[PDB]
C-alpha cells in the first residue's frame, strides 16, 4: 500500500480524492479517467495525470569500475592531484572557498582548459559549461592556458612517435578548445535560478559536456535586500540540483564560495562533497582539504605563474 | 477504503450502488453506520450486512499480539550489528540494534558518512549481509570503501565479493527517496524467504537533504511529507526488521544555545536511538547519547576517525 | 471491582481514593522526558504479581510511535523482582497486550475491533495510547481548509474511546506530544471534553511532573528519577 | 516582467494574483510544494511551468570562440 500522500499529486486532487474515500494509490489502478472524473469532481485532464502519476540499481564494484575507467579532471597542480586522489572527480559536488584573490577563478579557467584534453593523453575529452556571476572570466587568460596545455601535450607526444597521439593532437586546437566553453552570464539571483533550472535541457543536447562551473554562489554586491531570492536558491537551489545534475549527467560540478574564507547558513557546510579552502600563510598560497569523504584532511603548496595553476 | 468489487467476498455491483445511494462509500461508514436503518432500506438483509461487517472488520483492522508471544519471537529475531569501531560499539552497548530507528547527528565533517562506510564495510565482509545505502548527497566513494576493506583482509577477491554486497542508489529528492524505500518495501514482500540477498541494513545519507527544502512558508505539506518519510522509515525498521541508520544535521538556537537536530520538534520524536558527534584534526572525534530507551544520556567518549 | 487511582499510583494520586467508573489522563510534554517510561511504571505496576506490590491487572498497550522496547520493559521487571527469573517475567508478560497502528483510518477500525477484546478480558482494565497525536500533520493536510474534514476521523476515535471508557470502567492514559510552541492545545474539542487529568512533564536523571486536575483545579508539583529499575519518586 | 507576458493562462494568472504573486522574482522565489499549494498543479506540472517562467528570464548561452570572435 503506497499512501496518496506520498505521490506528487496536486494538493487540491489529493483533498478530492481523499474526500471521496480513496485513500491509496492501488484503488486508483483499475478507475477509467472518465469513471474518476465522475467519481469525484474533476477535470479529464487531471484524471489522465493523476493516472500517469500513481502509474509512474549498480553495486559497489559497478561503482569503482565506473570511477576507475571515467577519469579525473587535472590542474597541472601535482601536490594538489595527489591530496584530492587524481583530480577533481567526476559525479560530485566540490566547493572552493577562500577570500578574494586567492585563485579560484584560475583554477576553474585552468579545468576549463584540462577537460579537454584528449584520453589517449589521460583526459576525459569533454567540454565546459561556465556559469559566470561576477563577470571575472577572462578570454585571453584562457588563450594563454590553452597554448601552454598544447605545448605540454606536443612535448610528451614526441616519446610515442606516430601512434595514436598524433592523431590526437591533430584535434587539439586552440580554436577548438575555445569553441567547446559554453558560457552564461547571470547578473541576478533571479537568472542564476532560472538557468539553473534550465541546465538539464541545455545538457540533454550536448551529451558532451563534463564539466559545470558556478564562479559565485553569493553575489559579490552583498548588501542583499534580496536575501530571500539567496534563501531561495542555497535551500536545495544549489545542493540537490547540482548533485542530480552532476550523477545524471556524469559530469563534475564546481562551485565557487567567497563567505567562507577561515578554517551563509548551518545547513550550507554539508552542502558540497569536497571543500577546499585556498589560504595565505606566510605570503603564500596554501590550499587545504577542509572536507572530504575519501581523503584525509591535508595541507598543500600551490602556485600561479604564466603558464596556469604550478606547483611551487 | 472506497468500497469495490473484489475488496471483499460478497461484495456485489447492485449492493455497492445502493448503498452509494444511501450515502454508504468507505468501509468506515459502513462499519460505523447503523446497520439496522440501512437494512431496512434498500432491500438488504440485516445478516448479509453483519456479515460484511464482521469480514471487512477482520480484514482491514489490527489485532492485539502477547506480550510472552513478543517477548519469544523478538528473543530470536533481534540481532545487534558490530559498528566495526570498538568505542562507538562501547557507547551503543554493542552497536546498531535491528527493528529500531538510529540518527548519527553531527556537523559538516563530523564523522557521519564515514561512521556510515564503516558500518557498510563491517556489515559486507565481517558478516557477509548486503547493505542497501542511500546517498543524497554523494558522500558515498568506492574508493573508500575498498580502503576500508583492505585494512581488514589482503585478499583481493573477498574485497570484491564484499563490494558486490553493497547496493549503491541515488535519491536526490523526497519523491524519488519515498518511491525508493516503497520499491525495497514491496521487494521484501516479495521474497519472503529470501536469505542469500535480502539487505538487511538500510543506512540513509542526509535525510535532511530531501526534508529540509520542503519546510517554508506557512503550507504543511512539508510537514506531512516529513512524516511521511518517517512512517516509511518506522515501517522498514519495525515491520520488516531491519537495522535503519539515518544521517541528519545539526543546529543551535539562538536562544537555546545547546545543540540539538535540525528538522523540528515533530522530528524530534522520531528517531529511537541518536548518536551526537563533535569536535575537540582529521580524527579525534567525541560521540555521546543523545536520546536512548536503554541507557541514560550524556555519557561521551571518543572515537577515532584516522584509525577507523 | 476496579482499583483507585490512589491504589494504581499513590504518589500522583494520593487525593483520588474513590473508585474508576471511567477515567482518562493525558501526558505532555517534549521528547525524552519520561512519559513512556512513565507508562512502564504503571504497567509494572499493574502487571506485577500481588506477592512483589503489584496488582496483577491486564494493560493493553497501542503504540503508533512504533517505539515500544520490549527488552526495557524486560529489565525494568527484572529489577523489580525480588526472584528474577525468566518464568516470572514471563508470566508478568502474559497480561501485557500490544497492537501496532500505522494510520487514522487503522487506528480506529482497530479500535472498532477492540470491543469484543474487552468483553472477553474483565481483568483488562488500564487502556495506554501512546502518541495519539501520531498522525496529526498527514490528516490535517489530507483534510484541507475545512476543519471537520480534518479532525473527523480524530473525532470519531474519541467518541469510541469515550463509549470504550464509559462501558467498561477502564483508566485511559493518552500521550500527546509538545509539537508547537507549556501548552498549546491542538487536537479536536471532542477529545478535549473527556479530560479531567492532565500532567506535563520537564526534565530535571532528574525529573519533574506538574499535575492539573480539571475535576477541582488543584495544581500539584512532583519530582522523581529514571535508574535501572524506572521511575523512582523522590 | 508580469507573469501574463510570460505565457501564463489568464485564470491562472488570476489565481496567482489573488496571492500576491505578479512578477517572474516573485513566481521563482516560491518553492515548488507552496507554487503547488497556490496553483493547483502538480509537481511536473510546477516544474514546467518553472521552466517556462525561467526560459523568459535565463540568459542567452555564448561561446568562448564567439566571445574571442568579437
Ligand atoms: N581516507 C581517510 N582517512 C582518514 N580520515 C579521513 C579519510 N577520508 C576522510 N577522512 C576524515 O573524515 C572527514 C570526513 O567526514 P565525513 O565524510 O563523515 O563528514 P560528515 O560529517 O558526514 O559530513 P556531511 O554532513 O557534510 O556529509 C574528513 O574531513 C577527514 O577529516
Ligand atoms: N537504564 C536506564 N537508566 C537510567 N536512565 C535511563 C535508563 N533508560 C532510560 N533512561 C532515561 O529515561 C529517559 C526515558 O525517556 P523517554 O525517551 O521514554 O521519554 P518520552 O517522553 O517517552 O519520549 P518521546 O516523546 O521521545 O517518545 C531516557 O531518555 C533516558 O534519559
Ligand atoms: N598572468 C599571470 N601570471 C601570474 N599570476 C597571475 C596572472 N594573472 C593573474 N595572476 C594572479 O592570480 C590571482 C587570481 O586570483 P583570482 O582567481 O581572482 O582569485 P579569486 O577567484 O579567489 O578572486 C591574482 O591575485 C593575480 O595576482
Ligand atoms: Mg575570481
Ligand atoms: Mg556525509
Ligand atoms: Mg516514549
Amino acid at each position: 500500500q503506497r499512501d496518496l500522500v506520498s505521490f506528487p499529486l496536486s494538493p487540491a486532487v489529493r483533498v478530492k480524492l481523499v474526500s471521496a474515500g480513496f485513500q491509496t494509490a492501488e484503488e486508483l489502478l483499475e478507475v477509467k479517467p472518465s469513471e474518476l472524473s465522475k467519481e469525484v469532481g474533476i477535470s479529464k485532464a487531471e484524471a489522465l495525470e493523476t493516472l500517469q502519476i500513481i502509474r509512474r540499481k549498480c553495486t559497489a564494484l559497478e561503482l569503482l569500475e565506473q570511477e576507475h575507467t571515467q577519469g579525473f579532471i587535472i590542474t597541472f597542480c601535482s601536490a594538489l592531484d595527489d591530496i584530492l586522489g587524481g583530480g577533481v572527480p567526476l559525479m560530485k559536488t566540490t566547493e572552493i572557498c577562500g577570500a578574494p584573490g586567492v585563485g579560484k577563478t584560475q583554477l576553474c579557467m585552468q579545468l576549463a582548459v584540462d577537460v579537454q584534453i584528449p584520453e589517449c593523453f589521460g583526459g576525459v575529452a569533454g567540454e565546459a559549461v561556465f556559469i559566470d556571476t561576477e563577470g571575472s572570466f577572462m578570454v585571453d587568460r584562457v588563450v594563454d592556458l590553452a597554448t601552454a596545455c598544447i605545448q605540454h601535450l606536443q612535448l610528451i607526444a614526441e616519446k610515442h612517435k606516430g601512434e595514436e597521439h598524433r592523431k590526437a593532437l591533430e584535434d587539439f586546437t586552440l580554436d577548438n578548445i575555445l569553441s567547446h566553453i559554453y558560457y552564461f552570464r547571470c547578473r541576478d539571483y533571479t537568472e542564476l535560478l532560472a538557468q539553473v533550472y534550465l541546465l538539464p535541457d541545455f545538457l540533454s543536447e550536448h551529451s558532451k559536456v563534463r564539466l559545470v562551473i558556478v564562479d559565485g554562489i553569493a553575489f559579490p554586491f552583498r548588501h542583499d535586500l534580496d536575501d530571500l531570492s539567496l534563501r531561495t536558491r542555497l535551500l536545495n537551489g544549489l545542493a540537490q540540483q547540482m548533485i542530480s545534475l552532476a550523477n545524471n549527467h556524469r559530469l563534475a560540478v564546481i562551485l565557487t564560495n567567497q563567505m567562507t574564507t577561515k578554517i551563509l547558513g548551518e545547513s550550507w557546510g554539508h552542502a558540497a562533497t569536497i571543500r577546499l579552502i585556498f589560504h595565505w600563510d606566510r605570503k603564500q598560497r596554501l590550499a587545504t582539504l577542509y572536507k572530504s569523504p575519501s581523503q584525509k584532511e591535508c595541507t598543500v603548496l600551490f602556485q600561479i605563474k604564466p603558464q596556469g595553476f604550478r606547483d611551487t | 477504503g472506497v468500497l469495490r468489487v473484489g475488496l471483499c467476498p460478497g461484495l456485489t455491483e447492485e449492493m455497492i450502488q445502493l448503498l452509494r445511494s444511501h450515502r454508504i462509500k468507505t468501509v468506515v461508514d459502513l462499519v460505523s453506520a447503523d446497520l439496522e436503518e440501512v437494512a431496512q432500506k434498500c432491500g438488504l438483509s440485516y445478516k448479509a450486512l453483519v456479515a460484511l461487517r464482521r469480514v471487512l472488520l477482520a480484514q482491514f483492522s489490527a489485532f492485539p499480539v502477547n506480550g510472552a508471544d513478543l517477548y519469544e519471537e523478538l528473543k530470536t529475531s533481534t540481532a545487534i550489528l558490530s559498528t566495526g569501531i570498538g568505542s562507538l560499539d562501547k557507547l551503543l552497548d554493542a552497536g546498531l540494534y535491528t527493528g529500531e530507528v538510529t540518527e548519527i547527528v553531527g556537523g559538516p565533517g563530523s564523522g557521519k558518512t564515514q561512521v556510515c562506510l564503516c558500518m557498510a564495510a563491517n556489515v559486507a565482509h565481517g558478516l557477509q549481509q548486503n547493505v542497501l545505502y542511500v546517498d543524497s548527497n554523494g558522500g558515498l566513494t568506492a574508493s573508500r570503501l575498498l580502503q576500508l576493506l583492505q585494512a581488514k583482509t589482503q585478499d583481493e577477491e573477498e574485497q570484491a565479493e564484499a563490494l558486490r554486497r553493497i547496493q549503491v542508489v541515488h535519491a536526490f529528492d523526497i519523491f524519488q527517496m519515498l518511491d525508493v524505500l516503497q520499491e525495497l518495501r514491496g521487494t521484501v514482500a516479495q521474497q519472503v524467504t529470501g536469505s542469500s540477498g535480502t539487505v538487511k541494513v538500510v543506512v540513509v545519507d542526509s535525510v535532511t537533504a530531501v526534508v529540509s527544502p520542503l519546510l517554508g512558508g506557512q503550507q504543511r505539506e512539508g510537514l506531512a511529507l516529513m512524516m511521511q518519510l518517517a512512517r516509511e522509515l518506522k515501517t522498514l525498521a519495525r515491520d520488516l526488521g531491519m537495522a535503519v541508520v539515518v544521517t541528519n544535521h545539526i543546529t543551535r538556537d539562538r536562544d537555546s544555545g545547546r545543540l540539538k537536530p535540525a528538522l523540528g520538534r515533530s522530528w524530534s520524536f522520531v528517531p529511537s536511538t541518536r548518536i551526537l558527534l563533535d569536535t575537540i584534526s582529521g580524527g579525534r572525534r567525541m560521540a555521546c547519547l543523545a536520546k536512548s530507551s536503554r541507557q541514560p544520556t550524556g555519557f561521551q567518549e571518543m572515537v577515532d576517525i584516522g584509525t577507523w | 471491582g476496579r482499583s483507585s487511582l490512589k491504589e494504581i499510583e499513590p504518589n500522583l494520586f494520593a487525593d483520588e481514593d474513590s473508585p474508576v467508573h471511567g477515567d482518562i489522563l493525558e501526558f505532555h510534554g517534549p521528547e525524552g522526558t519520561g512519559k513512556t517510561e512513565m507508562l512502564y511504571h504503571l504497567t509494572a505496576r499493574c502487571i506485577l504479581p500481588k506477592s512483589e506490590g503489584g496488582l496483577e491487572v491486564e494493560v493493553l498497550f497501542i503504540d503508533t510511535d512504533y517505539h515500544f522496547d520490549m527488552l526495557r520493559l524486560v529489565t525494568i521487571l527484572e529489577h523489580r523482582l525480588s526472584q528474577s527469573s525468566e518464568e516470572i517475567i514471563k508470566y508478568c508478560l502474559g497480561r501485557f497486550f500490544l497492537v501496532y497502528c500505522s494510520s487514522s483510518t487503522h487506528l480506529l477500525l482497530t479500535l472498532y475491533s477492540l470491543e469484543s477484546m474487552f468483553c472477553s478480558h474483565p481483568s483488562l482494565c488500564l487502556l495506554i495510547l501512546d502518541s495519539l497525536s501520531a498522525f496529526y500533520w498527514i490528516d490535517r493536510v489530507n483534510g484541507g481548509e475545512s476543519v471537520n474534514l480534518q479532525e473527523s476521523t480524530l473525532r470519531k476515535c474519541s467518541q469510541c474511546l469515550e463509549k470504550l471508557v464509559n462501558d467498561y470502567r477502564l483508566v485511559l492514559f493518552a500521550t500527546t506530544q509538545t509539537i508547537m510552541q507549556d501548552y498549546r492545545p491542538y487536537l479536536c474539542k471532542a477529545w478535549q471534553q473527556l479530560v479531567k487529568h492532565r500532567m506535563f512533564f520537564s526534565k530535571q536523571n532528574q525529573f519533574s511532573l506538574v499535575s492539573r486536575c480539571l475535576k477541582s483545579n488543584s495544581l500539584k508539583k512532583h519530582f522523581f528519577i529514571i535508574g535501572e529499575s524506572g521511575v523512582e519518586f523522590c | 516582467k508580469k507573469l501574463k507576458r510570460v505565457g501564463l493562462s489568464q485564470e491562472l494568472c488570476d489565481r496567482l494574483s489573488r496571492h500576491q504573486i505578479l512578477t517572474c522574482q516573485d513566481f521563482l522565489c516560491l518553492s515548488p510544494l507552496e507554487l503547488m499549494k497556490v496553483t493547483g498543479l502538480s509537481y511536473r506540472g510546477v516544474h514546467e511551468l518553472l521552466c517556462m517562467v525561467s526560459r523568459a528570464c535565463a540568459p542567452k548561452m555564448q561561446t568562448a570562440y564567439g566571445i574571442k570572435a568579437q
